[PDB]
RNA sequence: GAUGUUAGGAGGGCAAAUCCGCCGAAUUUAAGCAUAUAAUUAAGCGGAAGAAAAGAAAAUAACUAUGAUUCCUUUAGUAACGGCGAGUGAACAAGGACCAGCUCAAACGGUUAAUCCUUCGUUUGGUGCAAACCUUUCGACGGAAUUGUCGUU
RNA sequence: UUUUAAUUUAUUCAUUGGAAUUUUUCAUGUCGAGUCGUGUUCUUUGAGAUUGGAGCACUAAUACGUGUGAUACAUUUCACA
RNA sequence: ACGGACCAAGGAGUCUAGCAAAUGUGCAAGUGUAUAUGAUUCUUUAAACAUUUUACGCAUAAUUAAUG
């Protein structure tokens, strides 16, 4: 690694490649962060617009495990089971699938995507999306709310 | 600071060469544990070194569903499988004094789990053939035979294990036993609309039973 | 002054270390490569050479 | 039951009998020494619900102490640096004066005691008393006994200044769990210690 | 939120006393002690000026009271606990 | 109380990488500097062990709940602190290593301190060549202790 | 050489005490005070109408109590210790 | 204008953390098996090998101070 280093190939180029007239010295701009909003603040406004200030309240000890929910669009609820038993399910109208998202380690359901017409399923998980819900039980199936 | 770099975040601003240390030792560390649990498992000679724990659901929402070891069966759990704590801890069973059994499911599958270790327990005499039927919940000693005839047996290391549980994230159900009137997103937004009063209700309802 | 937290070690992808193994097998079958890796093989029969 | 009584009324101090004991008491205490042996503890139902016992190798000595603050250490007002530090009048020690009066005895007074605990006595403008309880290691009435004689191994030795009596773990943080102590458990520096011991792997 | 010791939980993650659908499981000696230390002792100072602000009897008094109470001891709670107790005390000092 | 060159004992000093208390800066960074940072650091004082310290909840959580301490992976550069600037910055849960629980005080025992120590003895068997060491229970003597030892829980 | 597992053998005769759990009774006992807590001051902390500590002033209850539940209050439920 | 009397030997963009871009490689809605465990491997080996069908990071969904 250390032969395949830019500064091997400026060995004898007396200024390292870094100027003859601004030199290298050690913090012309200063430490960190120093310069922002007087000196580097085009840099801080270009690269990061809202850096300075605080906006909303403060939550003292958070906890995240009270609102930790992980997400599943509807598109992807007949993907969760198997190939195989997704063709049975399909070709048999008699029976649906029941699954258990929350099982899979998705705690609510959203509604993005399409799910196959005139495929019933039922769907148990802890929270549902509005448009989730009216999908599952557009094309025929349940929701089921569990905790 | 130039260009379009994150903003540096880097907290090594005090006296941190004193403080890195490296593991070059990780692996001849595990070969130590590793040696020092074998020569305590054949020290003690046949009696396993582990301990039975109970089943305990995790804490929190995040991990409701999970189960895991915990620490000490309760006294509740030991006096069902029909054993006092002092003798359990003399047979391998972990004991905690603080756990309490909220529920017959927990109450239950511990007990369980108790007894099938108890019938699995083969009992070494203390007296070298003068065995006695024991105490305190302890099963009775074996003879000379039976010991004999088990020493040569690989001993089951499952039951100390935390339980395997079935996967039924997939099942079926018949396409006219569907509910087809079921509001989910409804009953969520009403059960959190209607949340505050009733913890008012049940408030009301302590202040009067506390009469 | 060279330190000892210089990066002694490389952690390499499981899959990757599978494959090269495979790749070496699969190397070492070809008698081509065993010749010219700088092994006298010219009088062995078959070079993925397999005894009782 | 007389300790239940002695206790109770202890638990006073501002009662006429309480306030005149303990005037009286307190104006003996301060024409003894400083550091005083005592034949016997002044408030035994207090000391035995401490560690005390009436075993041969066991000794009270009272101990004065001054009140307030002591002031920062610099040569007349002048510390040279920051404002903020700057400040002399006003500096708390981190001991409290219980920890401080059982050093004074468990220090060098006698060096061949172990210090147990200690209590309260009496207060006063000027001085705090106090009676700390120490242990003769070395009798055989303590080594022989199997309760008490932890004392006796080394491990035990100065606790008044490894802050390991009761008044150092006050001081200590010790007194608290959880989220009101949370950084303090294993000892402060120990904790600070391992809250920036960066490790890193030899692979990463 | 708030559960119930009864009525088993509803099985949905939110709202009242919801969850998973488990099964649920459900002087002598004091106050003669209290008698012969009350007398040898008696009452503190402060016990004393509480007691004589209630004995005075009006509004105003019991408030004064609580406040002084309040600021004796510390917490409004140890100040009412003080004021109900040497009211108690001064009823049965009426009798 | 005082006093004893009465009998038997202990402390003192060295050493410090890890460890436990105290005391405690400034350089530095902020492109100046005063809060802040450096840092609960260096220096200074004291105190231990082969580890120390912490430790058996006046703990978490808010769950279907967990269950002493320590350490590792993570939580997490997160919640938060901050001329809200520079900078600083935890905890709970989760996965592991290891795994251990206990006793005073207080309660109860007065048809009887049932406790403890000192000194002086007797034998009970053992491995040493010897030197020495491990076991040993029958006392007696002098004390301590009811201003409370021991047993019970 | 060290120790440390398994395997060798234990049998007779006796009283002395103790222990666990299970039946029948009585009483709900004990439970750490100049301490906790509060105010103020200084420090310390990520701890913010104050995280811990310390000094000073005031100074508790008695388990139905009192302490934690990360925003200061009052009345009060609940949980945990 | 400053440095250089001469010669030899030594003599200066490196190491770690963290972020990104570029490119190579593996796998791909996944990916990385962390600490740790096992196992007739125990000169090398402090490396290689392995992981009884919801550990964690990042990613797979955004947005709002926030109830959401």
């Amino acid at each position: 690694a250390t032969r395949f280093k830019k500064n091997r190939k400026k060995r004898g180029h007396v200024s390292a490649g870094h100027g003859r007239v601004g030199k290298h010295r050690k913090h012309p701009g200063g430490r960190g962060k120093a310069g922002g909003l007087h000196h580097m603040r085009i840099n801080f406004d270009k690269y990061h617009p809202g850096y300075f200030g605080k906006v909303g309240m403060r939550h003292l000890n958070l906890l995240k495990n009270r609102t930790y929910c992980p997400t599943i669009n509807v598109d992807k609820l007949w993907g969760l089971l198997p190939e195989e038993k997704k063709k049975e399910f399909s070709e048999n109208k008699d029976i649906a699938p029941v699954i258990d998202v929350t099982r899979k380690g998705y705690f609510k359901v959203l509604g993005n995507g399409k799910l196959k017409h005139n495929q019933p399923i039922v769907v148990k998980a802890r929270y549902f999306s509005s448009v989730a819900e009216k999908k599952i039980k557009a094309v025929g199936g349940q929701c089921i709310l569990v905790a | 600071v130039a260009h379009n770099n994150v903003l540096p975040n880097v907290h090594l601003h005090k006296w941190w060469q004193r403080h890195v240390r490296v593991n070059f030792s990780k692996n001849i560390k595990k070969k130590k544990r590793r040696l020092l649990r074998e020569k305590r498992r054949k020290a003690n000679g046949g009696t396993p070194i582990e301990k039975l724990h109970p089943i305990v659901h995790c804490p929190t929402q995040r991990y409701n569903f999970r189960t895991r070891l915990g620490k000490g069966f309760t006294f509740e759990e030991l006096k069902g499988a029909g054993l006092t704590p002092r003798a359990a801890q003399t047979i391998g069973i972990c004991y905690d004094k603080r756990r309490k059994n909220r529920s017959e499911e927990s109450l239950t599958k511990n007990v369980e789990r108790l007894l099938k270790y108890k019938n699995s327990l083969v009992m070494i005499p203390l007296k070298k053939n003068k065995a006695k039927k024991g105490i305190g919940g302890i099963p009775a000693d074996a003879d000379k035979n039976t010991i004999k005839e088990f020493r040569n047996k690989k001993p089951l290391l499952s039951i100390f294990k935390k339980e395997k549980n079935t996967k039924p994230f997939y099942e079926t159900i018949e396409v006219s036993k569907i509910d087809k009137e079921f509001l989910a997103y409804k009953t969520l937004r009403r059960a959190k609309l209607a949340e505050r009063r009733k913890n008012r209700r049940q408030q009301k309802k302590d202040i009067k039973f506390k009469s | 002054p060279t330190k000892i937290w210089r990066r002694w070690g490389r952690k390499v992808n499981l899959k990757e270390k599978r494959y090269a193994v495979c790749s070496s097998i699969a190397a070492s079958g070809v008698t081509s490569l065993v010749l010219a890796r700088g092994h006298r093989i010219s009088h062995l029969k078959e070079v993925p050479l397999v005894v009782s | 039951g007389a300790y239940k009584y002695i206790q109770e009324i202890w638990k006073k101090k501002q009662s006429d009998a309480m306030h005149f004991l303990l005037r009286v008491r307190t104006w003996e205490y301060r024409q003894l020494p400083v550091v005083h042996r005592v034949s016997k503890p002044s408030r035994p139902d207090k000391a035995r619900r401490l560690g005390y016992k009436a075993i041969q190798g066991f000794v009270i000595y009272r101990v004065r102490v001054r009140r307030g603050d002591r002031k920062k250490r610099v040569k007349k007002g002048i510390v040279h640096g920051k404002p903020k530090h700057q400040g002399v009048h006003k500096q708390k020690s981190t001991r409290n004066l219980k920890s401080v009066a059982e050093g004074k005895v468990g220090k060098s007074i006698c060096g061949n005691l172990r210090v147990l605990n200690s209590y309260w006595v009496g207060q006063d403008a000027v001085y705090k008393y106090y009676e700390v309880i120490l242990v003769d290691p070395n009798h055989n009435a303590v080594r022989n006994n199997p309760k008490i004689n932890w004392i006796c191994n080394p491990v035990h030795k100065h606790r008044e200044l490894r802050g390991l009596t009761s008044a150092g773990k006050k001081y200590r943080g010790l007194r608290v769990k959880g989220h009101l102590s949370a950084k303090s458990r294993p000892s402060i520096r120990a904790n600070w210690k391992r809250r920036q011991l960066i490790k890193l792997r030899k692979c990463r | 939120g708030r559960k119930s010791t009864i009525k088993p939980a509803t099985g949905i993650a939110v709202g009242f006393n919801s969850g998973h659908v488990v099964t649920k499981r459900n002087s002598k000696r004091k106050e003669l002690i209290k008698d012969v230390v009350r007398e040898i002792t008696g009452f503190s100072p402060y016990e004393k000026r509480i007691i004589e602000l209630i004995k005075i009897g009006t509004s105003a008094s019991t408030k004064r009271s609580l406040k002084y109470a309040k600021k004796k001891l510390g917490t409004h709670k140890r100040g009412k606990a003080k004021r109900e107790e040497i009211q108690k005390v001064v009823i049965l000092q009426r009798r």
